[PDB]
Order: C-alpha cells, then sequence, then structure tokens
RNA sequence: GGUGAAAUUCUUGGAUUUAUUGAAGACUAACUACUGCGAAAGCAUUUGCCAAGGACGUUUUCAUUAAUCAAGAACGAAAGUUAGGGGAUCGAAGAUGAUCAGAUACCGUCGUAGUCUUAACCAUAAACUAUGCCGACUAGGGAUCGGGUGGUGUUUUUUUAAUGACCCACUCGGCACCUUACGAGAAAUCAAAGUCUUUGGGUUCUGGGGGGAGUAUGGUCGCAAGGCUGAAACUUAAAGGAAUUG
RNA sequence: AUUAUUGCUCUUCAACGAGGAAUUCCUAGUAAGCGCAAGUCAUCAGCUUGCGUUGAUUACGUCCCUGCCCUUUGUACACACC
C-alpha cells in the first residue's frame, strides 16, 4: 500500500547510526547519527540524540519519497559486545512515532562461527 | 617478593656468575 | 547547493513468476545521461524481502528471498533469483539446549546449469512419553541422517533449474520426505533447508529469463 | 584451604576444556568455569510495543525476541551480574531461580 | 478539553526513590467497569477523586 | 573513533554507515551439559582413507604367562630456539595520548617478535583430584554414558508384524552428584583420607624445624634459554596447618 | 571610666532595595515572631539557662543524598588499617 525501503539501524555504544536506503541497498537516502544532533562526545549514544536523529531521518524520508520501511537493527558485533546499544530502541520508537509505516524487522549483527582473537588480551581489560 | 620474580632474580644472578667465571677459563 | 533529489530518476521493482505480488517495491537511480547512464551501470542489484511479505500468508514469516535483477525495460525492472535465507531470530529460536543440532549440506547443479550449495538442519525431538530430560542421538545416528539428507538433496535438485527447485522449496516437500526417510532412525523436529546460496550462474540467455514473465 | 569440591567450577574427567572470552572485559576463562546467561528479550522494549504495532502494516505482525548467550568472567560476574556471594552453606546450592 | 474523573479504590503503595509518589487503582464514574493504576503526588486515601488529564496511560515503577 | 571522562588518531582521500563481488590466514560460535574419549599433554564443521582402543557378550582359545617397578626409553600445554613457508587476527618489545606528586604501569593508539604450518630443538606448568599402582573387605539413594538380558510396556500404520525412538526391572563397566557414618582426621573434611597402639595383603616413590637455597661445586644433557643431579659454612625460636572469637 | 563601663539629650544619617556557590534547625501549642526572670554582676547581654505570650504552612513517607547499625563474606591484621 505504501512505498517501501530499508531502515537499518546500527546501534552500538558511544554512538547510534540510522540511515534509510533503497530496498536493494545500493542507493541510500538520508542518514544522520546521534553524534550529530548534539555535541558532547560522551553524550554521542544517549537515546535523546538517537531520537533527534530519527527525527531528522524521518523528515528527509518524508521529504524525498519513502512512505514506509523495514528495519534491520544491529549491534557492533564481530568479536565485540553483540548486545544492542542504548539508542536503537529509542531510534525505533522515534521513527515509528514519526508517522512512517513499519513492516518486518530482523536483526543483522555479524555473529561469527567464532574466532579472530578478541582484543584486550588474556588477562582481561582490567580497571 | 613474588616467588616467580625471585626465581627470575636468581636466574639473572646466575647467568652473570656464569659470565664472570668465563673471563678466567 | 544541489540536492540530487531534484536530479534522481525513480523506479519500481517487479518480481518473477512463482510467487504472489510481482509488484515488489521502488528504487532510485540517476537520469540515463550520455556517459554513465541509468541502464547498464546498475539496476543489476539484489533485493531482500521476506517471502511472507511477498506470498501473503504468515506460515512463511521466516524464509527470506534474494531477487537479483538481470533485464530491464524502462520503469519496468524485472528480477529472477539470487537465493534464500532464514530469519536470524527463527533460527535462534530452535537452537534449544538438551537436544542435538544436526546439520548438513551439499553443492550441486541443475538442468539449466546453475550451481548451488543448499543447506539442511534438524534437531532431535523427545519421544512423546519420554522420561529422561534431554534426548540426544548417537553420531552413528547423526552420520546416517546426514548421508540420507544429502541423498535426498542431490535428488531434489537437477530439476528444471531453480525454477522448479524454487517450486519445490516453497511448499517444503523436501522437509517432509526428509522426515520420512529419517523417522526410521531417530525422531527429529523443525527440519528446514534453512539456506541455499546459489553462487554460479550459466550465461545471460535473454530467452529463458524472459520466459518467466508475462 | 579448599573452598569448593567443584574447585573453581565444574570439570571432572577431562583436564582441559577451552577458554571462552569474557563478554564484559575480554578475559579468557575456561568454558566450563564460564558462568553463562541466555539473554533473551524482545527487539522492541517496554512501552514501544503499542507505538510499534500501531505505526505498522500487518495485523499485530509477529514479533521476534533476541537470543544472546552471555559469558562473564567471574570478576565481571561478581561486579554486577549473578554473584552476590553466599554463606558457607547457601554456596552449595546449585538450584537457579 | 476533555475532563476524565476517576475514583480511587485501594491504596497500592509508595514508589519513587524519595517516596512522595503513591501508586493507586481507580474506577472512572463516567462509564465505570474499568480500572487503571495511576501515580499521585499529594497524600491519598481510599475514595479520593483524581482528575485524569488524559484517560489511558497507566504507569508502574518510579526511580 | 575511543573512554570514567578525554586525547593521540581517521575524515573531498566522501571517511564512519551502505551495497555488490574478490583475496588471505586463523578459528570452529549457537547445539555444549556436574555429558564423551585418551597414558597424560590433550581432543568439538563435513566426508574418504589408515591403523588403534575400552567396556560389554561369550558352555571360544592359551594356562600363571602376573603385580609393582632403580637404571633405560616413548609421549609431553604454553612460551622459547634453528631453517623454510605463512604472516588475517590478537599482540612480550619499542614508540606514543592521557592519568599521576612520579606512572618506566594499569586505560587508549601505532605495532617488531610471536601467534599458524613444515623439518628439527627444548622438557618445563598450581603438568592439580595439590591425593602412586595392583588386590580384598566395609552403607544407603536417585540421576546419567556405553554394553547386554528380560516384558501377551508405550508410540510409529499398512494388514498385522519386522524395524526405530521411548517406558519399566535387572546386570556388568564409566563420568559424577546426593544422604549418612559404623569408621578416620589437628580440624576443614573424607566410600576413602575407612577396615591403625586390637599397630603386617603386594609394590614403587618422596619428606624429617625454619632460613641459608634449589644457592655453591663437580658431572651430564642443550645451539641458547636452561633441564637433571645437588651440598656446606653460617644463621635462627620459631616458621607452618586447620579451626575460633574479634 | 583616657583605649570613649553603662544610662540620657540634641546633632551627624553610612551599608543594606531579599542576598552566588553553598549551608543550618525543625512535625503541634511544635516552627517562626515576641518579650521576661535567672546565671554572670560594683558597673556591663547583642551570650546562655529556663519562662510564658501570639501562633502557622507542610510530611505522617521513603532509601535518592549523607551518617550509622546489622548480617553475609575475605583477611597473612589481634599494639587489631594510625
Ligand atoms: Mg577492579
Ligand atoms: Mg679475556
Ligand atoms: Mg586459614
Ligand atoms: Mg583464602
Ligand atoms: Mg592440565
Ligand atoms: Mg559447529
Ligand atoms: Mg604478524
Ligand atoms: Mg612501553
Ligand atoms: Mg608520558
Ligand atoms: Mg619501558
Ligand atoms: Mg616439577
Ligand atoms: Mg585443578
Ligand atoms: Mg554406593
Ligand atoms: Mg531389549
Ligand atoms: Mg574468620
Ligand atoms: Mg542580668
Ligand atoms: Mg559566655
Ligand atoms: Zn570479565
Amino acid at each position: 500500500s505504501q512505498v517501501f525501503g530499508v531502515a537499518r539501524i546500527y546501534a552500538s555504544f558511544n554512538d547510534t547510526f540510522v540511515h534509510v536506503t533503497d530496498l536493494s541497498g545500493k542507493e541510500t537516502i538520508a542518514r544522520v547519527t546521534g553524534g550529530m544532533k548534539v555535541k558532547a562526545d560522551r553524550d554521542e549514544s544517549s537515546p535523546y540524540a538517537a531520537m533527534l536523529a530519527a527525527q531528522d531521518v524521518a523528515a528527509k524520508c518524508k521529504e524525498v519519497g519513502i512512505t514506509a520501511v523495514h528495519v534491520k537493527i544491529r549491534a557492533t558485533g564481530g568479536t565485540r559486545t553483540k548486545t544492542p546499544g542504548p539508542g536503537g530502541q529509542a531510534a525505533l520508537r522515534a521513527l515509528a512515532r514519526s508517522g512512517l509505516r513499519i513492516g518486518r524487522i530482523e536483526d543483522v549483527t555479524p555473529v561469527p562461527s567464532d574466532s579472530t582473537r578478541k582484543k584486550g588480551g588474556r588477562r582481561g581489560r582490567r580497571l | 617478593m613474588r616467588a616467580k620474580w625471585r626465581k627470575k632474580r636468581t636466574r639473572r644472578l646466575k647467568r652473570k656468575r656464569r659470565k664472570v667465571r668465563a673471563r678466567s677459563k | 547547493v544541489v540536492d540530487p533529489f531534484t536530479r534522481k530518476e525513480w523506479f519500481d521493482i517487479k518480481a518473477p513468476s512463482t510467487f504472489e505480488n510481482r509488484n515488489v517495491g521502488k528504487t532510485l537511480v540517476n537520469k540515463s545521461t550520455g556517459l554513465k547512464s541509468a541502464s547498464d551501470a546498475l539496476k543489476g542489484r539484489v533485493v531482500e524481502v521476506c517471502l511472507a511479505d511477498l506470498q501473503g500468508s504468515e506460515d512463511h514469516s521466516f524464509r527470506k528471498i534474494k531477487l537479483r535483477v538481470d533485464e530491464v525495460q524502462g520503469k519496468n525492472l524485472l528480477t529472477n533469483f539470487h537465493g534464500m535465507d532464514f530469519t536470524t531470530d527463527k533460527l535462534r529460536s530452535m537452537v534449544r539446549k538438551w537436544q542435538t543440532l544436526i546439520e548438513a549440506n551439499v553443492t550441486v547443479k541443475t538442468s539449466d546449469d546453475y550451481v548451488l550449495r543448499i543447506f539442511a538442519i534438524a534437531f532431535t525431538r523427545k519421544q512423546a512419553n519420554q522420561v529422561k530430560r534431554h534426548s540426544y542421538a548417537q553420531s552413528s545416528h547423526i552420520r546416517a541422517i546426514r548421508k540420507v539428507i544429502s541423498e535426498i538433496l542431490t535428488k531434489e535438485v537437477q530439476g528444471s533449474t531453480l525454477a522448479q527447485l524454487t517450486s519445490k522449496l516453497i511448499p517444503e516437500v523436501i522437509n517432509k520426505e526428509i522426515e520420512n526417510a529419517t523417522k526410521d532412525i531417530f525422531p527429529l523436529q523443525n527440519i528446514h533447508v534453512r539456506k541455499v546460496k546459489l553462487l554460479k550462474q550459466p550465461k545471460f540467455d535473454v530467452g529463458a529469463l524472459m520466459a518467466l514473465h508475462g | 584451604p579448599k573452598k569448593r569440591a567443584s574447585n573453581g567450577r565444574n570439570k571432572k574427567g577431562r583436564g582441559h576444556v577451552k577458554p571462552v572470552r569474557c563478554v564484559n572485559c575480554s578475559k579468557s576463562i575456561p568454558k566450563d568455569k564460564a558462568i553463562k546467561r541466555m539473554a533473551i528479550r524482545n527487539i522492541v522494549e517496554a512501552a514501544a510495543v503499542r507505538d510499534l504495532s500501531e505505526a505498522s502494516v500487518y495485523p499485530e505482525y509477529a514479533l521476534p525476541k533476541t537470543y544472546n548467550k552471555l559469558h562473564y568472567c567471574v570478576s565481571c560476574a561478581i561486579h554486577a551480574r549473578i554473584v552476590r556471594v553466599r554463606s558457607r552453606e547457601d554456596r552449595k546450592n546449585r538450584a537457579p531461580p | 478539553t476533555p475532563v476524565t474523573l476517576a475514583k480511587v479504590i485501594k491504596v497500592l503503595g509508595r514508589t519513587g526513590s524519595r517516596g512522595g509518589v503513591t501508586q493507586v487503582r481507580v474506577e472512572f464514574l463516567e462509564d465505570t467497569s474499568r480500572t487503571i493504576v495511576r501515580n499521585v503526588k499529594g497524600p491519598v486515601r481510599e475514595n479520593d477523586i483524581l482528575v485524569l488529564m488524559e484517560s489511558e496511560r497507566e504507569a508502574r515503577r518510579l526511580r
């Protein structure tokens, strides 16, 4: 009923990424992060900035042509944390409350058949 | 001092007396 | 001082034959300029869409599909096939403790000579009166299940390209025959092809490609 | 003296398992000594569930949880997660809740 | 401007780390047969009457 | 980007995010457990091949062929050494941003050796159950892995079986847990750490207050680093174990 | 009685226009306002100890802050973390 695209939300710690693209992926449209919509470096990942970034994203989305979208939220992944960051659910909340539509949302965090030694060495990051 | 460091302490000490004695062979 | 959206050409994506809505989605390119154009440059992309999103029913909510774009004809961009996946959450939902994950795979060819590697996964189930709390099989068990699973897969392929293989996957007949050959060894549950990743296409051949459309 | 019969933690008839890397500090720690939590939770959250359903195509959709195994390192297990510290006796209790 | 009145039934208890806030269940008189839990700031007893400025958003824990 | 917070750093070179396809080396996630196997070190993707093994079944065979072991030998985590290959990752060293009174560190960045593999070395780990091996006896209980036996057990449908997975009883042999304690202990505890002043089943090995010291010396092994063997003079009234109350 | 003990009279007529960061005390005849007696005292209360007079607002809760107490737990401390 609507026009569909991809939301794709990389929500790590220390920042949260949102950017809508073509459903094929190649051509992307409107981005902006949390590190953008406030300056404080340490406040780069708080749900507040994430919301404000979902605001800017929704604004251009409904300014170019996308009326709907599917989200693929995503943590750092790889050999790192693997657990969803602070400002993705808030970005989700803010982009649904925007006025855009929503349909089907799977997670795409890279999970390995494990390996490549994790950083920080055997004795652990100790502090 | 930690035992392992003391074990290392004398390893060094030994390798030295190994040197000095060698000047005299 | 430009804003490429007052410059972008706009598009819509059409599915192939053996599904539901061929009208799948929309996209953006660039005006077919002399020297780098909207045609040959791209279009030949791929599209991730749940087949429950393109079949209609939800007894299909997992099982994802990759449509690849081969031929185009102005505003009407036609697609074929790139493979099939699984929703990451659905898989994670079957990998319960106290049971066996059995997994097997095989690389094989069709008539219209596409080469593919297809997958297959099953888990042992408790006997519906079992008392012991886990239920694992016995490796000699497992080995049997794989050799049979593979015996079944190498059969079901080399049908009429993916085209009929496609038409074989969608109603999951493979899943049941598996269960059939198997139940003479061990229980088992879920049992899906899970993944199938294509990987070698023959030649363009504008005939058969177009032959899936109308 | 000896503080536990599981010694550190749970390995009898093997002599070597295989280190996992701690999820919180990256410390290596034997798999069988790991301390492990299956963190399952909805992709959305508390209050977002209404807002999510409403601003969507589909009848109530489906909804998928996130399934994540968690490997803490003991010090990390103690500094936050499952830990307290228990009396000489209550230690012996392997029952979860 | 919609007014929505609800009669307090059962005092639930204190939340908010400070504790000034009191949880409570109500039943609106304008069409009864429907309960909601609210958060209050003032002192409250049973049968007191609360003005729900909006009529549908109940809460829980408070930090 | 990173952190408690930052900075060093990277960004007209469209970074970071995205998409499609490609290369390299390492690894084997989830399933994975008070679960398996091996002399121990150790061993988790598939399939082919090559030989090996325990337990079980056994009205088979041989018939004392055995138990344990100075000397001697095979294997031996990680690191490290020699000569090639490899060199993705993480990363002793070094260099750096910060922190600090200082900060040779902890945290951050760059990253040499290394990490992987072949052919040789090395022989040590809290190499741990801090508990030698064979044999007998002594007490309860529910789980579980392998094997076997029993049942007009359940389930699979076809036409009933035959299979297969499952349920109950039993029995060898495993990995363990539970409860008691006759019994043992300085206690913590322990089905052995029991069957010990009512002191003897067989055998190997090590210890004899604490330091000095695993040091000196000699011998021997090693390319080296170092391994094995290993004293004394002198010093000293404690050092140490378990439990109790603060 | 000077470096003015205190009291009185005329004159002189300052800062201070509700107070930053912070911080104190308090739940009923209490808080706050208001004086008085007593101690000291030859003379000197802007101090104290008590006293009555006028008389509220706001909680009747919790563990956020701060402080302490209790259990569990580690200890090589027991002249006991100085
Ligand atoms: Mg710490
Ligand atoms: Mg000379
Ligand atoms: Mg002690
Ligand atoms: Mg201790
Ligand atoms: Mg070991
Ligand atoms: Mg695997
Ligand atoms: Mg390297
Ligand atoms: Mg340095
Ligand atoms: Mg410096
Ligand atoms: Mg240095
Ligand atoms: Mg030794
Ligand atoms: Mg051990
Ligand atoms: Mg027994
Ligand atoms: Mg039987
Ligand atoms: Mg004590
Ligand atoms: Mg007086
Ligand atoms: Mg005074
Ligand atoms: Zn940790």
